[PDB]
């Protein structure tokens, strides 16, 4: 290729390498924050699920109005993470219909809405954005729970889908169930719990919903930051490799151009 | 049933208000960091 | 005659059996307060049951007030 | 004996600990929890949790709200959205806020606004009682 | 006659046993209110049990009146 | 004479019918305390119910007062 | 007769002991209503206990009534 | 003086109505204890209501006491 | 003799003391039902306490009955 | 000499009013037990109210016995 | 001799004062059952309070029995 063309390509690709390195370091810092911010929130959330594992709260197959929540940010450079939950959603979001059960959908994050739009635009009842631009906070989960309750879709069996942060190297797409008051007040595993009305359970569920959503927010944010670290580092390595290759090509073209200039100079000198 | 369930609220609004009170009753130097990690950055897009 | 004395004493004793109903009504209207405070929404049905219980207790307290009157006036 | 797990979204005070008693304020009514308490699922109200650890020790935290869950196996889970140790609270500002809420209750246009103002009054009353 | 004066005393003191029946019916229909307020879903079974208890308390009430009259009229 | 003597004895036995009213008011104003302790946001309605129940028990104690005064002055 | 006119007093005084049974059956059935409204999934044990308590209260009331009748007819 | 003996028996029978007041005060203060163990923040108003209930249930027994006295002295 | 008339009167009017046993057994067996419904895991100690309570209430019931029969045979 | 056989009746009837206090003490101490079991850390104030209620019901019990002792030994 | 009659009648009518103690013991040992169903780890103190209350109720039960015995022959 022309010397100037590869020159411009080299400059642009070097700029890409520098910007990716900067953003990789930024994402590393944000992960360092998220891991600490998640050490206590993991205890809190895992506590908020103690009831539904010490009590055999089964799924009452009769009930059909289901609900699916998928968590993810709106930022995109992270990549893999979104492609995970989206897929996980679709699968389950399909099988529920394969039983005559309805399915609504809440999308936490732009990317989920974007990915699922084409084939599920009819099912989104509410959607949320500006997640991931800041570290998620319990106020965010309270707002999501308020919008899940106010909007009068009394789901009978829900599911939240997130990328539990397994470790720096990898995550894992998990799905925590969600029970409505009906499945709780009519479970013969909860005849022991004392001094509970049918209104105490209402408040308890309207709180545990926020608990689980906040748990998912924290897990998803940590896993997303780790995946962003890895992806940005991989892109930096790719840019470095391609810079090496194109710089070698540039050296070859530079030598060729110098040789052409020399031969033209000597030919002109003889012909002068 | 409480007076805020007759009025038509939910335990989430109740607990939001109670937490906001407990927070803006804090000693000033704590309140700075308490306000952080207690916001609400979400905005809702209506379908 | 002792007969008038017997009438007076018998009526007096028979009017001691109204205390049971006098306490049963209080029990009913205490439980009403407790239930209403514990779930105010279904207040109208709380009255339904409270009035039913009041009627059914006052009735069987007057079951003995009538015996008092009967002894006092007739035989 | 009991196994306690008291937590907040930010921090964790006790984690699978082992205390002797936990007095919690709940919506239905304040109560204390010992080793083999009967299981319950109450939801807290702005009040004062008091933990007596296995020793004679006793510590206090003001909990704004949340949920206490006494399980069958003596596993207590107490989650609060904003639990603060009782020193970090400014009694003067709590008194001022109580006065403001009391004043504002009168202008209760919509029932929801009245309930919101009354909840604020109740929370500040709990603060004032705890701090005095 | 003294008996024409003692039968009245016997009846006016025996009828005092319906007080316990009145208190029992009060308690039954107070417990019905409370239990319903707790768990409004079981209204029907709650009422069934309440009416059963009502019957079994006024049973003793009516035994006490039975003795009162038997002393008064029959023997 | 035994006429006025039996009058005094019968009046003194009938006046005991306010034992029931005393116990009933005790139960009513205890359940008021409990119900208010559970939900003090409906105090006015609770006090209304308490006054209602207290009146309905004092009335059927006033019944035994009526019989006592009747036997005391009239016959 | 003085004795036949005192047997009546004895029986009509010893029969007012059934107020206890009346109240103690009211309380047992009120407690059954409460304890079934709380934990409906039992029923079979609660009604067993309630019938047992009723049986004992009935036994006390009938003991009073039999003392009344063994004062009258003896 | 058969009327004196009748007055004595009348006072003895009419002073039994203090039992109702005793049981009533017992119930009122038991309710106060429970309702205070359930909400110590409301101590003042709980005590006010308990005092009111005591006043009334004790009045309903003081009425019997005054009746017994006036029988003994009228 | 009038002493026998008084025997019948007194030893009948002493049998009313089984009313307390009726009411107390009702209360014990209602509290047992409520407690067992609340915490069905303690079914064995709630009952070991209920039988103790019933025996205690029969204590007073029998005291009253025994005094009545003692007066009949004093 | 009838009065020597009427003081006894009056006192043995006046003693009947201690049953109310016997019931009241049982109620107050049962309520103390329940309130304690619910909230074990208020033991002190709970016991203070318990002894207050015990005093205020045995007041009535001792008033009944005082009337009884007035009848026999002091007319 | 009606002072071999009023003695018996007063004794029999004073032993009735044990009914209240029976009811009090019933209430105390019902409250113990409920409280222990709540906190099983307080049994040793709930039972302390229950024994205190039962002693305080049999106290007045025995007050009535001792009045009855004092009247009967020890008068």
């Amino acid at each position: 290729a022309t010397l100037k063309d590869i020159t411009r390509r080299l400059k642009s690709i070097k700029n890409i390498q520098k910007i990716t390195k900067s953003m990789k370091m930024v994402a590393a810092a944000k992960y360092a924050r998220a891991e600490r911010e998640l050490k206590p929130a993991r205890v809190y959330g895992v506590g908020s699920l103690a009831l539904y594992e010490k009590a055999d709260i089964k799924t009452p197959e009769d009930k059909k109005k289901h609900l699916i929540i998928g968590v993810s940010s709106d930022r995109g450079l992270c990549g893999a993470i979104h492609s995970s939950v989206a897929k996980q959603m679709k699968s389950e979001a399909a099988n529920l219909a394969a039983a005559g059960k309805e399915v609504k959908i809440i999308g936490v994050g732009d990317k989920i809405r974007s990915i699922l739009h084409r084939t599920h635009s009819d099912q989104f009842l509410v959607t949320f954005k500006e997640v991931g631009r800041r570290p998620p906070t319990f106020g965010d989960a309270s707002v999501i729970a308020l919008e899940l309750l106010n909007s009068g879709y009394e789901f009978d069996e829900g599911s939240i889908i997130f990328n539990r942060f397994r470790s720096v190297i990898s995550y894992k797409t998990e799905e925590k169930p969600i029970f409505s008051l009906d499945t709780i007040s009519s479970a013969e595993s909860m005849s022991i719990y004392d001094d509970i009305d049918a209104d105490v359970l209402r408040n308890y569920q309207e709180y545990s919903l926020a608990n689980i959503i906040y748990y998912s927010l924290k897990e998803s944010t940590t896993s997303e930051q780790s995946a962003r670290m890895t992806a940005m580092d991989n892109a930096s390595k790719n840019a470095s490799e391609m810079i090496d290759k194109l710089t070698l090509t540039f050296n070859r073209t530079r030598q060729a151009v110098i040789t052409k200039e020399l031969i033209e100079i000597i030919s002109g000198a003889a012909a002068l | 049933v409480a007076y805020w369930r007759q009025a038509g609220l939910s335990y989430i609004r109740y607990s939001q208000i109670c937490a906001k009170a407990v927070r803006d009753a804090l000693k000033t130097e704590f309140k700075a960091n308490a306000m952080k990690t207690s916001g609400s950055t979400i905005k809702i897009v209506k379908v | 005659d002792i007969d008038t004395a017997a009438k007076f004493i018998g009526a007096g004793a028979a009017t001691v059996g109204v205390a049971g109903s006098g306490a049963g009504i209080g029990t009913v209207f205490g439980s009403l307060i407790i239930g209403y405070a514990r779930n105010p929404s279904l207040k109208q049905q709380l009255f339904s049951y409270a009035i039913l219980g009041f009627a059914l207790s006052e009735a069987m307290g007057l079951f003995c007030l009538m015996v008092a009157f009967l002894i006092l006036f007739a035989m | 004996q009991m196994s306690f797990t008291f937590a907040s979204p930010t921090q964790v005070f006790f984690n699978s600990a082992n205390v002797r008693q936990v007095d919690v304020p709940t919506q239905t009514g304040a109560f204390g929890i010992l080793a083999a308490h009967v299981p319950t699922l109450q939801v807290l109200r702005p009040g004062l949790v008091v933990v007596h650890a296995e020793d004679g020790t006793t510590s206090k935290y003001f909990v704004s709200s949340g949920s206490v869950t006494v399980n069958a196996d003596s596993s207590v889970q107490l989650l609060a959205e904003e639990a603060v140790t009782l020193d970090m609270l400014d009694l003067g500002a709590a008194k001022a806020n109580l006065e403001k809420a009391q004043s504002e209750l009168l202008g209760a246009a919509d029932e929801a606004t009245r309930a919101e103002i009354q909840i604020r009054i109740e929370a500040n009353e709990a603060l004032v009682k705890a701090l005095e």
